[PDB]
């Protein structure tokens, strides 16, 4: 997250880290057994780490559970990142408590101008690399479809939205993929892609979770 | 550029996904 602040240990209880020997993507817990993340985060042998703040220190509230099944969306296109969403089933159910909790799925799409919370352990520099130990947070607005389409000519589908700042300086960045964009207490977006991070006129692009809620619910109840 | 925000090590630009490139400190961006 570039231009963010420190969330505070376990203040974002639905945030998870996907780990293959190191942290490489985030995700969000949507119930005791299922995590949603980005389809480009697919890897065999994912370990899901819940209850994390400092990803390098054991602080006592972590639960590490292997992924038993990852279900990439049927129409995911790895070239355009359209339908960039994946569900991960945990090998055993997480113990929900005050530090580990799920986030609600939306009943409606959020409108442009709604302020949302984006979080992750990704790069905090727009130029250079500084990867944080603790979870970072950013409040950012959903931008209009016109601005989004204007910023990325021909690359935005109906399954994507832009959130951030056209002035640059604040954005999600590498290592934040798959993590949450929460608006009004509902999961509205998944960190997906952008042209670098926090660049002028190149806001981050996010998977539009409200287009997938019936697919998510059907998949969770059937696997 | 279309560059997904996954953390990925690299030694050359061709190691990265889509239009991400390999930065000086060994990670795609
Ligand atoms: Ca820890």
């Amino acid at each position: 997250i570039v231009g963010g602040y420190t969330c505070g240990a376990n203040t974002v209880p639905y945030q998870v880290s996907l780990n293959s020997g190191y942290h490489f993507c985030g995700g969000s817990l949507i119930n005791s057994q299922w995590v949603v993340s980005a389809a480009h985060c697919y890897k065999s042998g994912i370990q899901v780490r819940l209850g994390e703040d400092n990803i390098n220190v054991v602080e006592g509230n972590e639960q590490f559970i292997s992924a038993s099944k990852s279900i990439v969306h049927p129409s995911y296109n790895s070239n355009t990142l359209n339908n960039d969403i994946m569900l991960i089933k945990l090998k055993s159910a997480a113990s929900l408590n005050s530090r580990v909790a799920s986030i609600s799925l939306p009943t409606s799409c959020a409108s442009a101008g709604t302020q949302c919370l984006i979080s992750g352990w990704g790069n905090t520099k727009s130029s250079g690399t500084s990867y944080p130990d603790v979870l970072k947070c950013l409040k950012a607005p959903i931008l209009s479809d016109s601005s989004c389409k204007s910023a990325y000519p021909g690359q935005i589908t109906s399954n994507m939205f832009c959130a951030g700042y056209l002035e640059g300086g604040k954005d999600s960045c590498q290592g934040d993929s798959g993590g949450p964009v929460v608006c009004s207490g509902k999961l509205q977006g998944i960190v997906s892609w952008g042209s670098g991070c926090a660049q002028k006129n190149k806001p981050g692009v996010y998977t539009k979770v409200c287009n997938y809620v019936s697919w998510i619910k059907q998949t969770i109840a059937s696997n | 550029r279309v560059c997904p925000k996954i953390l990925m090590e690299c030694k050359k630009d061709s190691d990265c996904l889509a239009e991400c490139i390999c930065l000086e400190h060994g990670y795609c961006g």
